[PDB]
RNA sequence: CCCGCAGAAGAAGCACCGGCUAACUCCGUGCCAGCAGCCGCGGUAAUACGGAGGGUGCAAGCGUUAAUCGGAAUUACUGGGCGUAAAGCGCACGCAGGCGGUUUGUUAAGUCAGAUGUGAAAUCCCCGGGCUCAACCUGGGAACUGCAUCUGAUACUGGCAAGCUUGAGUCUCGUAGAGGGGGGUAGAAUUCCAGGUGUAGCGGUGAAAUGCGUAGAGAUCUGGAGGAAUACCGGUGGCGAAGGCGGCCCCCUGGACGAAGACUGACGCUCAGGUGCGAAAGCGUGGGGAGCAAACAGGAUUAGAUACCCUGGUAGUCCACGCCGUAAACGAUGUCGACUUGGAGGUUGUGCCGGCGUGGCUUCCGGAGCUAACGCGUUAAGUCGACCGCCUGGGGAGUAC
RNA sequence: AAAUUCUAAU
């Protein structure tokens, strides 16, 4: 429907890992989804790794 | 990320903010500055 | 059933098996913890329940629930377990007695202290 | 097959009462006559009569008081598949004594009060109330 | 045990407050931390989590855990069910076993009544007594529902002897029927083989294509071969224990019913284990093979099509013998017997004068009654009796050993 | 004559 089941990208620059290394783990989102007939609020999660 | 309330909360350092829209447009620096502030504060302590 | 059909073969009562078979008709048992971990409940509940795996003195290997808020248990701690189950956890049917051998009572507790091994201040 | 005459008599009486018949006819015997005599003496039926010489017939005349059955219930107790004998101290009371229970003692067929006044037990034929 | 001294002086906790279940507000957190016997609470305005105030129940105790009975009529002797919620064996015969129409006489085994012996003490229950009361101790009784012996009663059950005819069976005459086993024969049609006429299509589909045809098809006419099934009659019509049985004819053979009379004299009903029959598919041996058609091949449709549709097509379907033993084998309703308002039909016998009756099987509606309701309703799922089979939450599973 | 699907908080 929308975004990605799994997107992996390579970031090149200075001090990239010194700033982005705290983004690993899980991120939770609570909202009214676009794929919802009713107005029900739903909770979902995404998983992020930095290498 | 709570969209109905427009809030973003971080559970590692227990910090909540009401600037979700600025975060989702790419200004997440204010989220990662405090964490490092805590993190580095432990690097000098672990000298024993 | 006809009286003759009952004379030939009487009524048979159900076995009525027990749901705490590791205690063997005892109120409490002593065991050693071999692993301490956290699991997740069934639908619709959501949490991080605190459980442990314990080997008893009669040769059994069971899973116990650690109630309260905050515990000091780690591996190789002798604990005292009792009957009673946790509803939304799959396969947990024993409880850990707080205030027992090597598990301290919940701190800062002020109500229902006797159920958590807390002395009266 | 035909293995119990007494509850056949009882069922005929019951079905006659339920269907508002004026009289019920059946083949006869001696125990049937004794039970009918007890019923007539205790005010449950009007009269009875046996007739014939080779194949006797027993006929009972049923009664209704306020346009309804007098025999509210009549049931068998001691059946061929299970017999019931009671001592003189264990004789039953039907409807706390309002109804009657027919017994057969060594002196003949009678009620439970007549059996207690004779100090006897016997076989419990039926409960009629 | 009693008396004197001083002073309220030495002495209250535990669980619970959403419903079941007696007893509510504020703050903190925000599907986190946590609660929980079952429903279930917590997602930023929680009487359900943690704390505080208040309140409720017990009280030198209060809660939790373990174990037993109850509630549970949820193994139903007292005191349950089986058409559709779990539950009637696919059907039948039948040994052991359970049950038994009617009358007379005898017996006293079951049964009933009385008496005697025993049923240890303690325990439970009742009237008293002693510890200041109670717990506790103790006097007398009642009870210990049981067993054995002796004497009596004969209504019911059982034994023995003699009976009786209504249950059950035999005989005389007849009626109807796709009931079963064996053999023969007839007609229509499809297929194949040979020949005559005749010429460009046929077949199939929603539309097409594969396929057959100028080597003469399809159409049409004549003769022959072979196999399988029997149009019309034909009908909620008939026969059979069930599974099932359909052209005509002969031989062998089982049961049902009807009218009058005669005969035996309870010879009866049900049935665990046992035995026998039991659609279709399937298996072995030997035949047979027209039509149809699992598998298989090709042509289509489709995003795909190991399918539905089209063209072919092998086991099988058929016969003889032998296994298999299963079906939504269903009326989802075990067999036997008695009783209880009516109406409209079908089929098959018989008596009296088209009318009047009287038996067997069968279809539809409906009254009381019964049922959770739907519905059943003299062919009961109504009221009773005898015997058998079966059920005890849903998955796992009619599965593993 | 054709024609597949609709997760997870009311
Ligand atoms: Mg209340
Ligand atoms: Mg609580
Ligand atoms: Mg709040
Ligand atoms: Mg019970
Ligand atoms: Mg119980
Ligand atoms: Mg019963
Ligand atoms: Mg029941
Ligand atoms: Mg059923
Ligand atoms: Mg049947
Ligand atoms: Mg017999
Ligand atoms: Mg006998
Ligand atoms: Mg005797
Ligand atoms: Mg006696
Ligand atoms: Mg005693
Ligand atoms: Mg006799
Ligand atoms: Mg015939
Ligand atoms: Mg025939
Ligand atoms: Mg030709
Ligand atoms: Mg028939
Ligand atoms: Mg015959
Ligand atoms: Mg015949
Ligand atoms: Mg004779
Ligand atoms: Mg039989
Ligand atoms: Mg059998
Ligand atoms: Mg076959
Ligand atoms: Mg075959
Ligand atoms: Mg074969
Ligand atoms: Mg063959
Ligand atoms: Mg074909
Ligand atoms: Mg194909
Ligand atoms: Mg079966
Ligand atoms: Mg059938
Ligand atoms: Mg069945
Ligand atoms: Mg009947
Ligand atoms: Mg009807
Ligand atoms: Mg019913
Ligand atoms: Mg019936
Ligand atoms: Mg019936
Ligand atoms: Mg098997
Ligand atoms: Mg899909
Ligand atoms: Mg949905």
């Amino acid at each position: 429907h929308g975004g990605y089941k799994e997107i992996i990208a390579k970031i090149s620059g200075d001090g990239v890992y010194g700033r982005l290394k705290f983004e690993s783990g899980g991120h939770r989102v609570q909202r009214v989804p676009a794929t919802e007939s009713q107005g029900r609020i739903h909770t979902s999660a995404c998983t992020v790794a930095v290498m | 990320y709570n969209f109905p309330q427009g809030r973003v909360t971080d559970h590692r350092i227990n910090l909540t903010l009401y600037r979700l829209d600025e975060v989702m447009e790419g200004k997440l620096d204010m989220l990662i500055e405090p964490i490092i502030q805590e993190h580095q504060a432990d690097q000098l302590a672990a000298l024993s | 059933a006809t009286v003759n059909q009952l004379v030939r073969k009487p009524r048979a009562r159900k076995v009525a098996k027990s749901n705490v078979p590791a205690l063997e008709a005892c109120p409490q048992k002593r065991g050693v913890c071999t692993r301490v971990y956290t699991t997740t409940p069934k639908k619709p509940n959501s949490a991080l329940r605190k459980v442990c795996r314990v080997r008893l003195t009669n040769g059994f290997e069971v899973t116990s629930y650690i109630g309260g808020e905050g515990h000091n248990l780690q591996e190789h701690s002798v604990i005292l377990i009792r009957g009673g189950r946790v509803k939304d956890l799959p396969g947990v049917r024993y409880h850990t007695v707080r205030g027992a051998l090597d598990c301290s009572g919940v701190k800062d507790r002020k109500q229902a202290r006797s159920k958590y091994g807390v002395k009266r201040p | 097959s035909m293995q119990d005459p007494i509850a056949d008599m009882l069922t005929r009486i019951r079905n006659g009462q339920a269907a508002n018949k004026a009289a019920v006819t059946m083949p006869s015997s001696k125990l049937k006559v004794a039970i009918a005599n007890v019923l007539k003496e205790e005010g449950f039926i009007e009269d009875f009569k046996v007739e014939g010489d080779t194949k006797p017939e027993l006929e009972l005349t049923l009664k209704y008081f306020q346009g309804k059955a007098v025999v509210e219930s009549i049931q068998r107790v001691s059946r061929p598949g299970l017999r019931i004998y009671k001592r003189k101290d264990e004789l039953p009371k039907v409807m706390a004594g309002l109804g009657i229970a027919v017994v057969s003692t060594s002196k003949g067929v009678m009620t439970d009060r007549a059996a207690r006044q004779a100090g006897l037990g016997g076989e419990i034929i039926c409960y009629v109330a």
